[PDB]
């Protein structure tokens, strides 16, 4: 509450500048951090800003206002890997301590060359029981539902970058223990293409 | 007119008998408002003014932290200048530190500083465009080095033209009665015989406020300069001032020398005659 | 009122 | 000559227990604060030490408490420990040159109503389909962790026994089994995707590997079922021919 | 090191008249390094009641210290500023002048 950002998620398509911003009440806030924090991680200082105006470093501008108490921060040319939570930071006059934002969180959407939408049946190397469903290859403007039945069990979607090919592919993985339940029936709760591939168990 | 915000700070080391004498004031125009000392029980940043007595205790917090900054800073430099100089832990040597801001008629930033001293010496300060640092010595352009690398300058810059500012202009108004005061000099003259043939004439100025003042003597149009005796302006006390200026002159023509006092706080500038 | 972030040599 | 260290990296307590928490700064940097990290949400400033002097103090309560000695290391005592005190407890290190603050890994607190609900993940590898390969000639692994608690694991990938990142997407959060209860167990799946033609060398082998945070050997443990210590689990595919 | 002696004003705050209350002031200036003794004298005996300002210096680095008193003059006392400091190979008396 002294230092306020939206929580998001905030999306911004691969390539494409990305902008957050952030406002701060304290009058004598005089030093601007931005910092980055992945999934899993410790946040990372990306750009300090110590006086009013603009600052450039590479892909990322800070803009500070000072009269009207904001600092944005835009990324220009996104890539998979500024998907992040960024964190806004402010230290006032009066101490040493960094007053820290809520976070905004970016997802950079990828972008599929060709989608090939399909659900695939991947079986356990140890026993038969055990099986899984893959809906790999649909484009990023596919939510995947959770279901709503708790033996039922649905991931959110995911990307991969195989770095090699230049190759991108979103997936999200559904599984449940229960003998009623098979590929053609796990992502009902969702909208899948009308064009998706359901090979035979 | 114009006024000012400056921080004064003094560390002096001491051979054994523990850690440095620290002292820091702070002022407003030529009025003290706060100091810290680190020989007094407080350990406190203290009040020294009506004005800032208005502050809360967590304006005072705030400058007893940074205030204790300010003397761990210090202390550490020391260290360190000692050994830059190669110099032994039996001496006592002393840092030295002043920082502030100008405004204008308005309350508009007009000038920063920033300078701190070893021994007696300068050893590297701000340029007046804050953002670059006058080094003369060998030693003095490592640190110049190390603060361009760490955007030290850039840091001070957003302060002196900032904050300083800020809290000036908040003095400026809490204290309106005291600081936007001026006070007329009360003006004499004294006149007693060097010798037979000569006498002094000495042009008396006291209990004024601010402590800028001129005082030349004239000779009919012309000024003495080479023949006039000052004395640096000296407090009274009671936060006004006093100087005086002296000329010696033939004796019988005193009617030829006129005293001319300029100040702040008189509506036109004075010319005292020795009245008979 | 009072820098906070002064920097050693 | 390092840079920002903590430890330990994982914890987990119950209710009113005490806990102590270890930091030191990189080489070169004298000043340590310390923050508090709920999840989703932004560091909190705790206190700060130079030294060895408490600095600065943020709005916690009396609980929390701080040292730092002579070589400039720190640390964070907490006691009566409470639920919502599970967070991640960062130390952040600063010279006094640029005041700049640069932060450690963290220390991953986890408080729970009673130890008997702590279990280390079951791991699964599901090999790809063959109609992934004849459709796209890429091969999709999906590897499955799960009934673990609490969410603090780490999921790698190992191909002939070096680990692997391109290909390899890993879900950023787990999901509850039971998202009713709050001491729920959890689920997480990653996936490596590899070319047909990789797969299909049965001489590679794939390994997915879950590292899980667990009890220390401090810990009770009455139970018939293995003390669910920090451990690895893992499982394994080779690949199978054309 | 850079060795400085100090510059010694001795004075009344008021225009003095006997037997009215007033302070004695003394002020030095234009030193270094920092340790300066400071003593008040009525008639060569030490003052007790001696207040002084915290220190602070001028551009050129050079500090100065106000060292005050409430005394009353009378003819017959004489007033007077002792000061010792590294500069000086002997302490240094400045006595008080009605007109200086």
């Amino acid at each position: 509450k002294e230092v306020e950002q939206n929580s998001g998620p905030l999306s911004v398509p691969e390539g494409a500048i990305a902008s957050l911003n952030c406002t701060y009440s304290d009058r004598g806030s005089q030093s601007f951090f931005w910092y980055r924090q992945y999934s899993g991680k410790s946040p990372e200082l990306i750009m300090f800003i110590y006086s009013n105006g603009d600052k450039e470093d590479g892909r990322f501008t800070a803009q500070l206002n000072k009269a009207s108490q904001y600092i944005s921060l835009l990324i220009r040319d996104s890539k998979l890997s500024d998907s992040a939570t960024y964190l806004c930071a402010v230290r006032t006059n009066s101490g040493y301590a960094l007053n820290f934002g809520k976070g905004t969180s970016l997802l950079v959407t990828p972008h599929i060359q060709k989608p090939d939408p399909a659900v695939y049946q991947l079986r356990d190397s140890k026993s038969s029981d055990k099986s899984v469903c893959l809906f790999t290859d649909f484009d990023s403007q596919t939510n995947v539902s959770q279901s709503k039945d708790s033996d039922v069990y649905i991931t959110d979607k995911c990307v991969l970058d195989m770095r090699s090919m230049d190759f991108k592919s979103n997936s999200a993985v559904a599984w449940s223990n229960k003998s009623d339940f098979a590929c053609a029936n796990a992502f009902n709760n969702s909208i899948i293409p009308e064009d998706t591939f359901f090979p035979s168990p | 007119g114009s006024h000012s915000m400056r921080y004064f700070f003094t560390s002096v080391s001491r051979p054994g008998r523990g850690e440095p004498r620290f002292i820091a004031v702070g002022y407003v125009d030529d009025t003290q408002f706060v100091r810290f000392d680190s020989d007094a029980a407080s350990q406190r940043m203290e009040p020294r003014a009506p004005w800032i007595e208005q502050e809360g205790p967590e304006y005072w917090d705030g400058e007893t932290r940074k205030v204790k900054a300010h003397s761990q800073t210090h202390r550490v430099d020391l260290g360190t200048l000692r050994g830059y100089y190669n110099q032994s832990e039996a001496g006592s040597h002393t840092v030295q530190r002043m920082y502030g801001c100008d405004v204008g008629s308005d309350w508009r930033f007009l000038r920063g500083y920033h300078q701190y001293a070893y021994d007696g010496k300068d050893y590297i300060a701000l340029k007046e465009d804050l953002r670059s640092w006058t080094a003369a010595d060998m030693a003095a352009q490592t640190t110049k080095h190390k603060w361009e690398a760490a955007h030290v300058a850039e840091q001070l810059r957003a302060y002196l033209e900032g904050t300083c500012v800020e809290w000036l202009r908040r003095y400026l108004e809490n204290g309106k009665e005291t600081l936007q005061r001026t006070d007329a000099p009360k003006t004499h003259m004294t006149h007693h015989a060097v010798s037979d043939h000569e006498a002094t004439l000495r042009c008396w100025a006291l209990s004024f406020y601010p402590a800028e003042i001129t005082l030349t003597w004239q000779r009919d149009g012309e000024d003495q300069t080479q023949d006039t005796e000052l004395v640096e302006t000296r407090p009274a006390g009671d936060g006004t001032f006093q100087k005086w200026a002296a000329v010696v002159v033939p004796s019988g023509q005193e009617q030829r020398y006129t005293c001319h006092v300029q100040h702040e706080g008189l509506p036109k500038p004075l010319t005292l005659r020795w009245e008979p | 009122s009072l820098y906070n972030t002064v920097a050693t040599l | 000559d390092a840079g920002v260290t903590q430890s330990p990296t994982h914890l987990i307590k119950t209710r009113g227990q005490q806990v102590t928490l270890r930091c030191s700064p990189k080489q070169g940097h004298d000043t340590v604060s310390w923050y508090q990290q709920a999840l989703g949400q932004g560091p909190q400033f705790i206190f700060q030490y130079y030294e060895e002097e408490e600095r600065q103090r943020g709005n916690f309560p009396d609980r929390f408490s701080g040292h730092q000695f002579p070589n400039y290391s720190s640390e964070l005592n907490v006691n009566a420990l409470l639920l919502g005190d599970s967070a991640l407890y960062l130390c952040a290190s600063s010279d006094t040159v640029s005041y700049e603050q640069y932060f450690g890994p963290g220390t991953r607190l986890t408080v729970t109503e009673d130890l008997k609900n702590v279990f280390p993940p079951e791991v699964a590898v599901f090999e790809p389909s063959e109609a992934e390969i004849s459709h796209t000639q890429k091969a999709t692994l999906v590897c499955l962790a799960t009934g673990f608690y609490p969410d603090h694991v780490e999921l790698s990938w190992w191909v002939n026994g070096k680990e692997v990142h391109s290909g390899v997407c890993t879900d950023p959060q787990p999901l509850k089994e039971q998202p009713a209860l709050n001491d729920s167990r959890y689920a997480l799946s990653s996936r490596l995707r590899v070319s047909a033609t990789f797969w299909q060398d049965p001489r590679n082998h794939f390994r997915c590997q879950v590292q899980f945070y667990g009890l220390s050997e401090n810990d009770e443990w009455t139970q018939d079922r293995a003390k669910p210590v920090t451990q690895i689990v893992s499982a394994e595919a080779w690949g199978r021919a054309d | 090191m850079i060795q400085r002696t100090p510059k010694i004003q001795v004075y009344s705050r008021h225009p003095a008249e006997n037997g009215k209350s007033n302070f004695l002031n003394c002020y030095v200036s234009g030193f270094h390094p920092s340790d300066i003794e400071v003593d008040l004298l009525k008639n060569g005996e030490r003052i007790e009641k001696v207040e002084h300002s915290d220190l602070s210096f001028s551009k050129d680095w050079s500090f100065y210290l106000l060292y005050y008193t409430e005394f009353t003059p009378t003819e017959k006392d004489e007033y007077a500023c002792r000061v010792n400091h590294v500069t000086l190979s002997q302490p240094k008396i400045v006595k008080w002048d009605r007109d200086m």
